[PDB]
């Protein structure tokens, strides 16, 4: 069965026994892939097409494992007799063979590589992937039919996009392949925006020994470090005859919940896939290779104790590695038929040294059951792979196809349903932090990127998705936000309005006040004769009235949009003519007492010193002090109007003059209570002993009226009441004033009009000297 | 010269060799490459090798009789070409031809034995082939751990340690030195990547373990590199362990000096830690210290004069006649400048060794003794194996022994980079034979006092706080105490959920517990302070009391009114018990049944006062005809008109506002932080203002009609009382606005209690007290 004469010959590479090379387990992949290379054989001699004449036989050799690899390589390559000649220039050197169907596993590929390297001697092999074997400095007469692990990768990482997983744990063998497939997932994952819990590397074992107790407690740690963690997706690279210890440590546990992506290696196994309890651990999913049926193979197959064993299992599986030896064979046949030259029913034989069948193999291309055969620059030919689910019912296969791979698209297709194990057929989650409401930012936490918190803005700032997330801009200009508001509503001002119902009380309040001084103005005009008239001091008395109605002509000013125009009149106009008013009142205090008081207390020289020097001068320094604390207020302030907050909602603002804090309104409210207080003095110093003209009385009522409201200002403004000190300032400013309208001149409005007790001449005169 | 025939010797015994003698500067035929270009290390490796032979045989106690020789060869550092010599060394004797056997045994090789080559990479590739044959290889330059399986190469033996010895020293003075926060660097190469394999499972078997672990790309003609050193930056490790060829680390430490990097503690190899090109960056004394191993051999110390003798000799033209009586036709055209950069290499010696130890061997297998030894059948390549483990076979006066892995054992010596100017120099601060031995005095660092670098972790967060887990093997956790604000519900499931309404709670909790009802309690020290000033009020009152109903007759009574006068006597003491209202736990009845029912009765006696101020003026200021019209009104029932009058206006100014604003009972919790607050709750002065406006009319209605009546003339007058007592009300209620604004929440209800008794007290001290002061001494002023 190992042997057929031939024209030419071939050689293989295969793993019967794999646990003298007679000594271990059976291995009956070995057998199949032994018997689709003789099924190759036979049926190539069979056509009449591809090979006309042109037989073909073949060498078969164990390899077990990587156990015996230089014995089989320098058979091969001998003339006959066992003898190789060693010589500087082998191009005309006839080996015993024409190629060889490379071994399994990758390091006996390499092996066998570095060694034919010598003499190009075309080597296919068939289950072995890994990235260096795309070297073709090291390795010019090495080829694959099949895809390497970075198309694994690929799928694995395209699996875990198409459902949202960003959150992994990663588990390796200790050994190259573990190792290397992990540093290349971890190169991969790192520019796909996932994460990687953490890492860990298996205790290599095996099954059918006895470990020690170091191994059972790493075996521990390892499981509690899983069933400490939130990622709920392990991706496992290690090969069979390992892994029946950490499962049945886990299932010891009560770790249950996960995704398990395992790797070529034990992606289709039997041997694990027959632990019964294994089946409540969560979704198994597994890469493997397409399978090709092929025709007329099961009857070579069956027409040797192990394949009736899994003959079930053979059927079900098996079938997803020998298309890879079937085509290799084809490939070496159609390179043959180029280089030979032969045409359809003719043929030429010729010598065919081993060297020359290189270039021709590097250029097929042909089709075989529906797939294209032709070889990459760097020596691998793209077969479809497959996303198999494990199926535990009996009924179907064990092993469900679920996707499709393409390996010259780099593309995931054809997905199909999968059976989960949550509660309602749900995709399982396996993310790290949750995802954040609307108008919150990102505050980092920890190394991993796809890990972060949640923090919600404060008023005044606003989150534009659009730019940083981690950080939300400060709302610019009058637009303002409060908490969770990627967008502003941008606020309002107010100012004393028409409408409002206090300022319609002021403005009664301030016209009847207006009305009643100007008819007093024409009563004190029209009677310039009577002594009362007189007896106020002469034309002076008119120059204080007429202040006063521009004082109440000022009212309007303070009703309106504040600006600078207004602003001045308010701090410039307004009080300049309340601190004369007062002053006037209070120098006549000073006419009813110490004229003849100090007169009669002191005539020594008060009788000459104030004859020239009259009360109005004195008013005038008075005066003069107003003016230069005025200037010296405007100047240690600005006229520019003031903006403030509304506390009772932030929508609404409110825009003053400047003097609107009480601070710079007790500015000029501090000689003016000097005035007054000294007036009161005075005037209650001559309360009845004299009777002027009945001026005392009066002057010390409109005193307390005028005390009454600053007191009472005061102490108000000490609590505040939200949008009011505009219209309280106001309504003082309007009664302190009616005090003197109502207070000095009215009552003297009524003697002239009313009683002439005082008019008469004659009774003035009688007065004056008492 | 002559220095290529020198190649092979004859001899009884034939030794083999590989060395690396030639380089050279797309395989279309099977031919082997020719390289050309000349590298002096390996020649200086093979003429130490036939120093070493030609020693032994001078020699009389080693080999006695015997005649040892040699067949050197080329590598050129190719598997191709060091293939052929390969299978040149395993052939049948004198023939050209191998065969192809089921196993050995069956074999003539025309060697003994074979000095391996200087690289793994070539090492691997030529143990697989000799192991089949077991032909003994010692190799004198190959260092690495995967050639220690005895599964793959039975036949391997090396005078060089392993890369496992450096590792384990690394990793026990990490310990040592206390850091258990590191972060590992290897290069892109085998050696990076198995360097990094041993020490990750060699520092998780000790405690410390790894914040990061990545590879240095190798510049095979950049931006990767960013990539690495801002993951490292990212852990805040002081830290550095980098094991990487020397292209590596040049490219790493010219890239950080290119731009800003923090000094860090790194911990090199072999390759890197005596290189003079990282020695002579600019720019490298701001990187911090440098620490490695560096292992303790001897140097052949008669190597140079040797080499200048057999120089000398081949330019003899009368040599190169007797010695014809090419592997390497490149190393004939050279002179001493040629090989004078390196005739104090430190590997010589090795190979010397090496050579050494094969000789011991056979000498114990043939059994020779001291002069002259048995005669037997040659001794065959796979005998010798038996006696090569466990050989003491001495060396330049040092003894050395092979192991079961075949491995030799070699001390070390820990060295430290010192800067004096521009120029490294190399210090040694510790020793290595099998437990590391470290003196600290005698280091200097690259912090500002001189103080050892830190870098640890945390493995046991202290219970009461939230563990996150860091590493990337999972080891150690950072740990964090959640504020004053959550509790610690679970060790795992990292959050501190915050605490219950009703609950408090401090910083580190682990649970948020009940709190209590706050409202000023009826026996707080302030409450019966103001209760004792109520046992006063109400007596003082009384006794008014006790006096104008007494003398009710009396000239002096009448004219204040007599009942009248009680009537508001008597209303006074009402609202003077209208003061227990306010304190204790509050109650919806009491909050509505506090404002209405304290106010109510003053205005029902400001009406009294306000009778009499107004008799008052109507006499003063007003005409004879309307005063006397007035006098004999208000004498009669008017005085009681006015008080139903006023009693009237109160009552409906209370109901307006009592459906207006009713006062209702609030709850607050934030205010303080252990106790949640329960109190009546008010709305601005709205309600308060309300209330006040008629005493405050009423009041203000008595002053100015009475502060103008001029006192009487020697006599009391009734205008003074009232005007002293009205100014008394006046600051009393002005008095206490900003304090109530301005004092603490919880005592609010209790100032409100005091305004009142001092409200009260006043008047009874200004417009009563002296009608019954004079009173009590009328008797005896008449």
């Amino acid at each position: 069965d190992f042997y057929l004469p031939g024209d030419y010959l071939l050689g293989g590479l295969f793993s019967l026994h794999a646990n003298m090379c007679k000594e271990y387990e059976v291995k009956v992949i070995g057998y199949n892939l032994m018997q689709a290379m003789r099924f190759a054989v036979e049926e190539i001699n069979n056509d009449s097409s591809l090979l006309p004449g042109v037989l073909l036989g073949y060498e078969i050799v164990d390899v077990c494992y990587i156990s015996n690899n230089v014995q089989p390589v320098l058979y091969f390559l001998a003339h006959e007799d066992n003898l190789l000649p060693i010589q500087e220039d082998y191009s005309n050197y006839i080996s015993r063979v024409v190629a060889v169907i490379g071994p399994d596993n990758s390091e006996s590929v390499m092996t066998v590589a570095n060694f034919l390297s010598l003499f190009l001697l075309p080597q296919i092999t068939y289950s072995a992937i890994s990235d260096e074997l795309r070297d073709k400095v090291r390795f010019p007469a090495l080829l694959r039919t099949t895809p390497s692990a970075d198309h694994h990768i690929e799928a694995m990482v395209q699996l875990m996009l198409h459902f949202r997983w960003n959150w992994i744990i990663v588990l390796v063998s200790s050994d190259t392949y573990g190792r290397d497939n992990g540093q290349l997932l971890g190169e991969r994952v790192a520019r796909r925006d996932i994460c990687i819990a953490f890492q860990e590397t298996l205790p290599t074992l095996q099954p059918n020994q006895n470990m020690t107790s170091e191994e059972r407690q790493r075996l521990v740690t390892i499981v509690d470090k899983l069933q400490q963690s939130t990622a709920r997706v392990v991706v496992v690279f290690s090969p069979d005859l390992t892994l029946y210890h950490f499962f049945n440590e886990v299932l010891r546990q009560n770790f249950t919940g996960a995704v398990w992506i395992a790797s070529e290696s034990w992606a289709i196994d039997p041997v694990l896939h027959n632990l019964t309890e294994l089946r409540h651990l969560g979704t198994f999913l597994g890469i493997t290779i397409q399978s090709v049926p092929i025709p007329g193979f099961s009857e070579f197959r069956e027409w040797l104790n192990a394949t009736l064993s899994f003959n079930t299992i053979l059927r079900l599986s098996g079938e997803r590695v020998v298309y890879s030896v079937y085509s290799a064979v084809y490939a070496v046949a159609h390179a043959l038929h180029s280089l030979l030259g032969c045409d359809k029913s003719t043929c030429t034989k010729r010598v065919v040294y081993p060297w020359q069948l290189l270039e021709e193999i590097w250029k097929v291309n042909f089709t075989l059951l529906d797939h294209q055969i032709f070889f990459d620059p760097q020596g691998d030919v793209a077969l479809h792979l497959e996303i198999v689910q494990w199926q535990w019912d009996r009924s179907q296969n064990p092993f469900q196809s679920v996707a499709s791979y393409y390996p010259l698209q780099r593309q995931l297709k054809n997905i199909q349903d999968i059976s989960w194990h949550t509660i309602n057929n749900t995709i399982p989650m396996s993310m790290c932090s949750k995802r954040c409401q609307s108008g919150q930012k990102k505050k980092p936490v920890g190394i991993h990127v796809c890990c972060f918190e949640c923090i919600d803005c404060l008023p005044g700032t606003f989150l534009n998705h659009t730019e940083d997330e981690y950080e939300c801009q400060a709302c610019p200009n009058n637009e303002w936000s409060y908490q969770s508001e990627t967008s502003c509503f941008k606020r309002q001002l107010v100012f004393l309005e028409w409408h409002e119902a206090p300022t319609i009380a002021v403005a009664l309040l301030a016209a009847l006040g207006f009305l009643s001084t100007l008819a007093i103005l024409v009563i004190f005009w029209r009677h310039f004769q009577t002594p009362i008239v007189r007896s106020a001091g002469g034309p002076m008395c008119f120059l204080m009235l007429t202040l006063l109605l521009v004082a109440y002509m000022v009212v309007p000013v303070y009703v309106g949009p504040p600006k600078v125009s207004t602003c001045l009149c308010r701090q410039a106009l307004f009080p300049l003519c309340f601190t004369i008013c007062i002053s006037c009142i209070a120098v006549r205090s000073f006419q009813i007492v110490c004229a003849f008081k100090m007169a009669s207390r002191f005539p020594r020289a008060y009788s000459y010193w104030v004859r020239y020097q009259g009360p109005y001068v004195s008013m005038a320094f008075i005066t003069v002090l107003k003016m230069v604390i005025v200037v010296i207020g405007m100047l240690a302030t600005g006229l520019s109007p003031t903006t403030r907050t509304d506390p009772d909602d932030p929508k609404i603002t409110i825009v003053s003059c400047n003097p609107n804090y009480r601070n710079s309104l007790l500015f000029n409210t501090s000689l003016d209570l000097l005035l007054s207080v000294v007036g009161f003095s005075f005037a209650y110093m001559g309360k009845e002993l004299p009777t002027n003209y009945n001026e005392a009385k009066f002057i010390t009522l409109s005193m307390t009226f005028y005390f009454t409201s600053s007191v009472s200002l005061c102490t108000f403004m000490s609590a505040y009441s939200g949008v009011l000190v505009t219209i309280v300032d106001l309504l003082v400013t309007v009664l302190n004033l009616l005090a003197i309208s109502l207070g000095y001149f009215g009552p003297k409005c009524y003697m002239i009009l009313f009683y002439p007790e005082r008019n008469t001449p004659a009774y003035f005169n009688s007065m004056i000297q008492g | 010269l002559c220095l290529s025939q020198q190649l092979r010797m004859k001899g009884d015994y034939v030794l083999g060799g590989l060395f690396p003698l030639g380089e050279a500067e797309s395989r279309t035929r099977p031919s082997s490459p020719v390289c050309t270009r000349f590298s002096s290390n390996g020649l200086l490796w093979a003429l130490a090798m036939k120093m070493a032979v030609e020693e032994i045989n001078n020699k009389s106690d080693l080999l006695p009789g015997l005649r040892l020789g040699y067949d050197l060869f080329d590598t050129c550092s190719e598997p191709v070409v060091a293939m052929k010599p390969s299978l040149m060394f395993l052939a049948k004797a004198g023939s050209r031809d191998i065969a192809a056997y089921c196993n050995y045994t069956q074999y003539q090789p025309r060697v003994l034995a074979v000095i391996g080559p200087h690289s793994s990479e070539l090492a691997m590739v030529t143990g697989k082939f000799f192991s089949f044959f077991l032909m003994p290889q010692v190799s004198y330059g190959a260092s690495m751990e995967l050639l220690s399986a005895r599964e793959t190469f039975p036949s391997f033996f090396r005078t060089v340690p392993s890369d496992r010895v450096q590792l384990t020293a690394a990793a026990e003075l990490l310990q040592e030195f206390g850091w258990n926060w590191v972060a590992a660097l290897g290069s892109d190469d085998e050696y990076g990547r198995q360097g990094l394999s041993i020490f990750s499972a060699l520092a998780a078997a000790r405690g410390i373990c790894i914040a990061h672990e990545g590879l240095v790309p190798l510049p095979r003609a950049l931006g990767k590199v960013q990539d690495v050193l801002h993951q490292v930056n990212q852990s805040s490790v002081q830290v550095v362990l980098l094991f990487a060829s020397v292209h590596a680390a040049h490219a790493l430490f010219n890239y950080s000096i290119s731009s800003r990097l923090s000094p860090k503690v790194w911990v090199a190899s072999e390759a890197w830690l005596t290189s003079d090109l990282v020695m002579g960056l600019p720019g490298m004394a701001q990187m911090g210290t440098v620490l490695g191993f560096l292992q303790r051999g001897a140097q052949l110390h008669e190597f140079p004069q040797y080499v200048k003798t057999h120089l000398a000799l081949a330019t003899d033209p009368a040599f190169c006649s007797a010695l014809g009586e090419q592997r390497c036709p490149q190393c004939d055209c050279i002179t001493l400048q040629n090989v004078s950069a390196g005739l104090n290499h430190h590997q010589t010696f090795s190979v010397y060794a090496a050579v050494y130890s094969v000789a011991q061997a056979l000498h114990n297998t043939l059994q020779c003794n001291a002069s002259g030894c048995p005669a037997q059948d040659p001794v065959k390549p796979w005998q010798l194996l038996e006696n090569m483990y466990n050989l003491t076979f001495h060396v330049g006066g040092l003894p050395l022994r092979f192991d079961s892995s075949g491995n030799v054992d070699m001390e070390y010596d820990l060295k430290l980079w010192v800067w004096q100017g521009s120029v490294p120099r190399l210090h040694d601060v510790g020793r290595f034979n099998g437990s590391l031995r470290t003196e600290r005095l005698k280091i200097r660092w690259h912090t500002s006092d001189n103080q050892k670098p830190v870098s640890r972790c945390s493995r046991q967060c202290q219970e009461g706080q939230v563990r996150r887990v860091k590493g990337f093997h999972s080891c150690c956790y950072d740990c964090v105490d959640c504020e004053a604000g959550s509790y610690r519900q679970n060790p795992d499931d990292i959050a501190c959920t915050f605490c219950g309404q009703d609950e408090w709670s401090p910083e580190r909790s682990t649970r948020c517990f009940r709190r209590r009802s706050r409202f000023l309690a009826w026996g707080e020290p302030a409450v019966l302070l103001l209760l004792l000033l109520l046992s006063l009020a109400l007596g003082l009152v009384l006794a008014a009391l006790g006096l104008f109903v007494h003398h009710r007759d009396s000239p002096l009574v009448q004219a204040s009114g007599g009942p009248l006068a009680c009537f508001g006597l008597v209303c006074l003491g009402l609202v003077c018990l209208s003061v227990l209202l306010f304190p204790g736990q509050p109650s919806p009845a009491r909050c509505l049944a506090q404002q209405p029912l304290s106010h109510l009765p003053l205005t029902g006696c400001l009406s009294t006062l306000f009778l009499q101020a107004a008799e008052i003026f109507v006499e003063s200021e007003l005409p004879l005809s309307w005063a006397d019209r007035l006098s004999g009104c208000l004498r009669g029932p008017w005085a009681w008109l006015v008080v139903l009058l006023a009693m009237l206006v109160e009552v409906a100014l209370c109901t307006w506002y009592l459906v207006a604003f009713p006062p209702e009972v609030v709850t607050d919790w934030h205010m303080l932080p252990t106790e949640a607050l329960v109190h009546c709750r008010t709305r601005s002065w709205v309600s308060f203002g309300l209330a006040h406006a008629t005493n405050a009319t009423l009041a203000f209605l008595c002053f100015l009609g009475t502060f103008l009546v001029r006192s009487q003339p020697g006599c009391y007058n009734r205008a003074r009382g009232l005007t002293f007592a009205m100014l008394a009300y006046f600051i009393t209620w002005v008095s206490f606005v900003p304090l109530l604004a301005n004092v603490q929440v919880v005592l609010r209800p209790a100032v409100q209690m005091g305004a009142l008794l001092l409200c009260v007290l006043g008047i009874l001290a200004a417009f009563h007290l002296p009608r019954c002061y004079l009173l009590m001494r009328q008797p005896g002023l008449n």
